[PDB]
């Protein structure tokens, strides 16, 4: 159900996670 | 005691309420429309903050918006850049 | 939310209005 905004907050987490 | 809701406190609602259903929506422009949340939420502050004080108006984060839409709605400062070139160009600013 | 198999909202929305949808009538 958060599958959506998952694979969003990705691409706002920095590049060392 | 009549609660005396700060330009803050009002602000600070508002924000919640905005970021906390945006971020079960968007990418969905249907049911999170970005140029019209903005167009209307900064209309809305606009308006309710222009009969205020000159201390009131020191509540207000020239950011209030634009920053919870990329800290908690995972808006790129990009994409806001152009939907309030949009906002500006397009709205009876 | 989005789920593919989700039963669409088939709701006639057309007719109402800021005012039916603020109003205790």
């Amino acid at each position: 159900s958060e599958i959506d905004s998952k694979v969003q907050d990705y691409r706002f987490l920095s590049p060392h996670i | 005691d009549g609660l005396k809701i700060s330009v803050g406190g009002v602000i600070e609602s508002l924000v919640s309420k905005i970021s906390n259903i945006g971020y079960d929506f968007y990418p969905n422009e249907i049911t999170f429309p970005v140029e019209f949340i903005i167009n209307y939420g900064e209309r809305a502050i606009f308006n309710f903050s222009r009969n205020k004080s000159e201390a009131e108006k020191k509540e207000i984060s020239p950011n209030w918006l634009t920053s919870s839409l990329h800290d908690h709605v995972k808006i790129d400062y990009w994409i806001l850049v152009d939907y309030y070139n949009n906002t500006i160009e397009k709205g009876s600013w | 939310f989005i789920t593919k198999h989700s039963k669409s909202l088939n709701i006639n929305t057309t007719n109402e209005t800021e005012d039916t949808l603020r109003s205790l009538n």
